[PDB]
């Protein structure tokens, strides 16, 4: 299916910042369109988005350069090529950029085209993206509806409260379909607003559509979530489990973990592991993301020995969707799960490779949004088409989050009996 | 193409 | 272009509540998909959405009944019909529902199908929705890119502060294209966050993607907006004007207006508003009096209407019977257009036309509960409405409309002029 036109444009993301949208047009009239979510433009470890840095537009956050890469050299290199050959398309862009971290054209440019190409190819093949992804994956007809971990309470750098943990999430493991999981999520989300209102706390929402009320401790956040779960008529631990992201790099100083909102105490790597362990005995927390600093591999080795048999230990900053880092982690018994941010790697082909590496090693892959999102819902198709089993795509408000849940609804409706919702067993450590 | 079709939120069902 | 399948489903809106999505499929494969935004389930003046009221699902807010109406009675009535005949398609649904307020099937069911049908027909005709809308409107090839009024600060019932006024908005009138207007909005939006953070105020967002910080008065609210516009490098009154929504019913008591942050008679409240428009470049005032206060509104329109846009929202509820009576009685000079408040594309085109014929302005509006659907962008362009009210510059429920406007302007160029200040009534 020959590519005939590629169009790049600068659109606006859910935080009001520019991002890249691409369209891939094929002979026969087939069109795919996708957008890149927000990412890092500096740093040594992940694929880098290209930003303009022109202070006179969007406070330096323009993406005109990345859009120009799409419309110019990327378009020129891809016109006439076969969109169905995803690896080939991705390789052309990867080689043309020439940098490991896609920092010439920008991972935002390359990813937008990579995804739009895949959508266009699916259309040409008369099938939805999730079906095409399964074919590209060498696992045709193999699907699941992912178990969502849904942002609910924010802290640390993502709030202005005394909660140290960056976010707490609910997982409707007791649901029997993704539609039910979404409804459960919605009901808990609404009951939490009522619970917080009665406490005199603020219920306006953050980037991911959840709450950041002025709670005074990590324990208070867990308690308020438990209360909302009860209010909604669900059973904590059976119907709904908890997941957290510590973003522990945010409190790492001089080789120790200092928690302000815990009386500014300075835990060793081992002590912080046991702090977390105690939380997991007090509440049904079954997944912990970035529970130590990304550099703290000795600490992660210990945390994995102590918690890994019964708790999902998700590397986000730890792995930055990097197969080179993931491979070494696996070799060294570091964590047992990885957050998949496709814009940290920059192409669909490479994203499939990361998901596969995790699965082959018995690690779980959790398909993730970014803080800056769009109306795009490609991660829903990605999670289903690779049968990843889990998704982290926000609270139950803001269409930058809910667009993904709606797409999961459409996909489950279409696939029916062919896309099981497996519930708690998707989570690493849960049988 | 419509944004719904191009984005892949709706699909063709008829030839 | 023959309808061969209609599918309804329950999806989730931007506030986490259910709403209706519909697909309409035509012979040859053409498909359109759209969703209804949030609306009213009760009341005697507007079209009503149908809600389930099952306490065990979605706190009683399920839309299974409206979705069933799409899949059953609506589907079978419309299958076989020509999607290009929008008025005919809408007439079938309206007649079948058989009520005056669409309360049998729900305005949510009817609108979702009405819009999805229009998109399907447009696809059959090999054209974008905005182009099809212009043809349906009988104004083929007539377009404009709307001047956005963008939520920025919330107060009243839409906040927990000491601001009486419900909504303050910015209008980037000085922009030359909607793409520029959108950048200007984004820049002011980000500068306001900076200003609020410097004051130790909360910068989390409300339903429309704007801020609702703990401001002590209407005066403080306008002050921070002015500061942000300046910080962004724009001139208030020139590059950017101000619009507001009083929601004046919220302080209406015994025929008087009691603010509790500033007991006005109808005339006295009009002059209170007049005083604000002298002090700040407020050029548009929505629901400046209670919807029932028609003698008050005639007075407000006489006093302010030559120089200020006076937008009926609760006053008109997108109802042409009310708008007609308003026009003849000299009531307001503008109307907010909420397509789910009337319930069909055909009736929406009629409301916009009635407004325009009387010299009133039509402001195409979002609802509090939205989706990623961007139909209102195509609607504003295809009817050359001239103004849009679709949120602050955050949340993709808002920003998806701005993105669609960018896509449309990219295609149309000079064929869809951004006319700026002059779109506003009184300007
Ligand atoms: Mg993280
Ligand atoms: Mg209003």
């Amino acid at each position: 299916s020959k590519i005939v036109k590629i169009i790049g444009r600068e659109i606006i993301d859910s935080r009001g910042n520019p991002t890249v949208e691409a369209e891939v047009h094929l002979e026969g009239g087939f069109v795919g369109m996708a957008a890149a979510p927000s990412g890092a433009s500096t740093g040594s470890r992940e694929a880098l988005e290209l930003r303009d840095g022109d202070k006179s537009r969007f406070l330096g956050k323009g993406v005109t350069k990345a859009v120009a890469a799409v419309n110019g050299p990327i378009a020129q290199a891809l016109i006439g090529k076969d969109a169905k050959d995803q690896a080939g398309i991705d390789k052309i862009m990867i080689d043309l950029d020439g940098t490991e971290n896609k920092s010439k054209f920008g991972a935002n440019a390359i990813l937008a085209v990579s995804l739009a190409n895949a959508k266009a190819a699916a259309a040409a093949k008369g099938m939805p993206l999730y079906e095409h992804i399964a074919e590209l994956n060498g696992t045709p007809g193999k699907y699941s509806m992912p178990v969502p971990m849904m942002n609910i309470i924010n802290g640390g750098e993502h709030a202005d409260n005394n909660v140290d943990i960056q976010e707490f999430m609910i997982q409707p493991v007791g649901a029997k379909t993704v539609k039910e999981a979404i409804r459960m999520g919605s009901e808990v989300f609404h009951h939490l607003a009522k619970v917080l209102k009665a406490k005199g706390m603020n219920t306006a929402v953050g980037d991911e559509g959840g709450y950041a009320p002025n709670l005074g401790s990590n324990a208070e956040a867990l308690a308020v979530i438990a209360e909302a779960v009860k209010a909604a008529g669900y059973e904590l631990g059976k119907d709904i489990t908890l997941a957290m992201d510590c973003a522990a790099s945010e409190f790492y100083k001089d080789g120790k973990y200092v928690l302000a909102g815990e009386g500014n105490k300075a835990f060793t790597s081992e002590e912080f592991t046991h702090f977390l362990e105690e939380l997991t005995k007090q509440y049904p927390i079954v997944s912990i993301e970035d529970g130590l600093d990304e550099s703290d591999w000795d600490g992660f080795a210990y945390q994995t020995k102590v918690l890994g048999d019964k708790i999902q230990l998700v590397g986000d900053d730890l792995f930055v969707t990097n197969t080179k880092i993931l491979k070494e982690g696996i070799e060294k018994g570091i964590a047992n799960s990885i957050l998949i941010k496709f814009n940290q790697i920059g192409s669909l082909t490479e994203t499939l490779a990361a998901i596969k590496m995790a699965k082959d090693a018995g690690y779980t892959a959790v398909i993730s949004h970014r803080s800056g999102e769009t109306e795009d819902a490609t991660i829903a198709d990605l999670a289903v088409g690779t049968a990843a089993g889990q998704i982290k795509t926000g609270s139950m408000s803001r269409s930058d989050r809910v667009a993904k849940y709606n797409q999961l609804i459409r996909i489950e409706e279409a696939l029916g009996e062919k896309a099981p919702y497996n519930g708690r067993k998707e989570i690493k450590g849960q049988a | 193409a419509s944004p719904e079709l191009a984005s892949g939120k709706v699909w063709i069902r008829y030839p």
